[PDB]
């Protein structure tokens, strides 16, 4: 990814039209991006330009929007949410806390260039 | 001939004659392709429809057609288990 | 015996994590020729009801950064723990029971570095004891 630089946007534009769904609410499009954020979330040391890092954030935001709400189309506590795969079970897609996904790609972001309520 | 079941159970209100054209439609006997039809008009309508009691009906004779000996029940299976995640 | 009566939201809740360690709080009021518990929510419907809310701070220094600390500390924890939190929250926060631990920047001095936590009298006691066997030894 690192080498490719600003062909990892192609690459997934390209991903995206070959599933033939330019919908990304799909649930797929989400964990994609999620494990696309993983891997830069792994190595901080992968220090980027200003057009990848705005890449990534609008990546982000559209992968957050798709998790939010997705669309019914269709042919001790915890977190969790609700929606329908595209021509899979639900319970196939196996992820664990999308908010913590942000955060850690957030702490990754601010690790590189060093940084009444809670909130 | 699903068409006349589909169109019957389409005029039927909602809420209790519904209710009744169901029992009546159990009670009377179903071929395996008449199952296979009538499953899928089932689920849509227990999709439609949000009242318990309906639901349930609708559960119960799923199970009925669940036990007739001449029908594959494959890919209703894969329905009544993810409704079971919805339920 | 004390006959009393439950909220049903809190017996529900109740019944819920006993299913799949945590213990419940009470919290009644005298009533006439009898006493029924109510639950903290339920007991706001009384008004007034004015809350207040202790939040002792945390002292610590150490020259290392915040974030990777943060994450560091989350990890040890859940290994102490022994995996009894599933649940994250957005803003980088890892909450056990009813204590929430976020990062929040000092008031003025830059050159020490302050965190806000808040707890009730059972959580305080079990936060006092998990920060004295912090502070008696890690691999610091």
């Amino acid at each position: 990814v690192v080498q490719h630089g600003v062909g990892l946007g192609e690459a997934l534009l390209e991903a995206e039209t070959i599933e033939e769904q330019e919908s990304p609410v799909n649930c797929f499009r989400k964990l994609f991006v999620c494990d696309v954020l993983p891997l830069i979330i792994n190595n901080h040391d992968v220090r980027l330009p200003a057009n990848l890092l705005y890449k990534y954030l609008n990546k982000a935001a559209e992968f957050y929007i798709n998790y939010v709400t997705r669309s019914t189309q269709i042919e001790s506590k915890r977190s969790s949410q609700k929606y329908i795969i595209e021509g899979l079970t639900e319970k196939s897609s196996q992820i664990v806390d999308p908010w913590e996904r942000l955060f850690k790609i957030l702490n990754v972001v601010g690790m590189r260039c060093e940084w009444y309520g809670d909130i | 001939k699903s068409a006349a079941l589909h169109i019957d159970l389409c005029k039927a209100t909602s809420p209790a004659d519904a209710l009744q054209y169901l029992l009546q439609f159990a009670r009377k006997p179903v071929e395996a392709e008449s199952v296979e039809g009538v499953v899928r008009i089932l689920l849509e309508h227990y999709y439609k429809e949000n009242d318990p009691s309906v639901r349930l009906k609708i559960a119960s004779l799923l199970g009925l057609l669940s036990k007739t000996a001449g029908f594959s029940p494959d890919c209703i299976m894969d329905d009544a288990i993810n409704i079971l995640q919805n339920e | 015996s004390i006959p009393v009566g439950i909220s049903l939201g809190l017996l529900k809740r109740e019944m819920a994590q006993g299913l799949l360690p945590r213990l419940l709080h009470g919290t009644l009021i005298m009533k006439e020729s009898n006493f029924r518990l109510v639950s903290s929510e339920q007991a706001l419907k009384e008004l007034a009801e004015h809350q207040l809310r202790f939040t002792c701070r945390v002292h610590l220094h150490d020259t290392r950064k915040e974030q990777e600390t943060a994450l560091r500390v989350y990890s040890h924890l859940k290994s102490v723990l022994k995996d009894h939190c599933v649940q994250h929250l957005p803003d980088g926060s890892v909450t056990v029971e009813s204590v929430l631990l976020q990062a929040a920047a000092p008031s003025e001095d830059p050159g020490t570095k302050v965190l806000l936590v808040s707890w009730t009298y059972q959580d305080e006691e079990l936060g006092s004891f998990l920060t004295s066997l912090l502070k008696k030894g890690l691999p610091q």
